[PDB]
């Protein structure tokens, strides 16, 4: 009902720039709640004046891999057609001692420099897993800067942040307070008519012959 | 520049592989401060990121500073040795000359290159002989690009005077040249000229 009134009505305002809302299936909520967190705050900044809030910015997107994070994530920023700063945990971890920090401080003063964006830290687990994990002093460094970035943010506004882990407690407890990444959203496995929509979605290009079942096929496919 | 004594030493330097990668990208500019280098914004066409200079300390310690307001450019130099070859006559070199006809446009002081220098300079060896002296006159860097962009000696001819002054091995070839129609007729004009 409501939960999703924001779902309701070219395309992509006409690679991987091309994902959209129509490649993705079967997570009509959890795509709703993204999409009322990250458009209403840059598309349409004047409600919450009117109203009188700050609206929560940080977003931290988990379940098991492969469920569509990153997919989602993309989607939503090809969408809503803001400056879009991707951060890989990896890609920032695999830099020398020092870089990594200078990195996520240049992305994070580029973002604010430009218009209403949107940073994706994809894979955050890996530049700031939880304390046990984080063994040596530029795990903390790393650590500290994405803490101290994330606090002095909440001024500028118009810069939606958004993350994605598989699990929530493979996150720094630190980064899950007021001011940080505060809502949090949970992708499932699919039921039975979203993996029939995923189907329907890959099997769009594909010579498929006549006899296919993609509804057999979804029903047998459970956990998928 | 001139040395801790007070004398014309000569000193010969040669920038980093980096520096020449940083200019490139603009990146860099002079400051007021002789030492030191600026660093530029970061502009919608260029992109700069944070820039490091490294050093070791006493302690034998690197030590990483930020310098985006302006860094020393003694890191961005490397030092070469000058020289001069021994005083035992190789005869290697290519010209006996550097004093003589003038050099290039150095209009301002009275070296004005004009066929008046050359009437005075390589006229008295070509009226007399003594092919020694003549390869002697011939051989100087700045009076074969002069009588080149003189263009009265055809392409062929000026090929044999520039081997014919410069190669070991000129006898016959400034035989052949001061036969040549062309240098006939350049010694010619030049002698009529006054
Ligand atoms: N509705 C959907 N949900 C999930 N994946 C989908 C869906 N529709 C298509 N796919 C495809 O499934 C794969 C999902 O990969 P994706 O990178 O999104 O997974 P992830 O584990 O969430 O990501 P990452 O670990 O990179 O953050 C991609 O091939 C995507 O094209």
């Amino acid at each position: 009902k409501t939960a999703t009134a924001i779902l309701r009505r070219g395309k992509k305002r006409k690679n991987m720039n091309e994902v959209g809302y129509d490649d993705i299936g079967g997570c009509r909520k959890q795509m709703a709640q993204i999409r009322e967190m990250v458009e209403l705050p840059l598309r349409h900044p004047q409600l919450f004046k009117a109203i009188g809030i700050k609206p929560p910015r940080g977003v931290l997107m988990y379940g098991p891999p492969g469920t569509g994070k990153t997919l989602m994530a993309r989607a939503v920023a090809n969408e809503t057609g803001a400056f879009f700063f991707l951060i890989n945990g990896p890609e920032v971890m695999s830099k020398m001692a020092g870089e990594s920090e200078s990195n996520l401080r240049k992305a994070f003063e580029e973002a604010e420099k430009n218009a209403p964006a949107i940073i994706f830290i994809d894979e955050i687990d890996s530049i700031a897993p939880k304390r046990d994990k984080t063994n040596g002093e530029v795990e903390r460094r790393v650590v500290s800067q994405l803490l101290t970035l994330m606090d002095g943010m909440k001024a500028r506004s118009n810069v939606v942040v958004i993350a994605a882990t598989n699990r929530p407690n493979s996150i720094d407890p630190a980064l899950r307070r007021f001011g940080r990444f505060d809502r949090e959203v949970d992708i499932g496995i699919p039921d039975a008519t979203g993996r029939l929509e995923v189907l329907r979605i890959h099997t769009k290009n594909m010579k498929l012959a006549d006899d296919v079942d993609l509804e057999a096929l979804a029903a047998e496919t459970h956990g998928y | 520049s001139g040395n801790l004594e007070g004398e014309i030493d000569i000193s010969s330097y040669q920038v980093s592989t980096e520096a020449e990668a940083l200019v490139t990208a603009d990146m860099i500019s002079g400051s007021t401060f002789p030492s030191m280098a600026y660093i530029n914004d970061t502009t919608d066409e260029r992109y700069v990121p944070e820039i490091f200079y490294m050093k070791s300390n006493e302690y034998g310690i690197t030590v990483k500073e930020n310098a985006k307001p302006a860094f020393p450019v003694d890191y961005l130099l490397v030092t070469l040795t000058h020289g001069f070859p021994n005083t035992d006559t190789e005869t290697n070199s290519k010209f006996v000359s550097s004093t003589g006809f003038p050099w290039s446009n150095r209009q301002a002081m009275g070296q004005s290159q004009d066929y008046q220098e050359l009437k005075k300079y390589l006229f008295n060896v070509a009226s007399s002989g003594d092919f020694n002296l003549l390869h002697e006159k011939i051989s100087n860097f700045h009076l074969l690009l002069y009588i080149n962009s003189l263009q009265i000696l055809s392409p062929d001819e000026w090929k044999l005077l520039i081997e014919s002054a410069v190669k070991n091995e000129w006898e016959e070839s400034l035989l052949k040249l001061v036969s040549s129609a062309g240098w006939q007729t350049l010694v010619m004009i030049l002698q009529e000229s006054g």
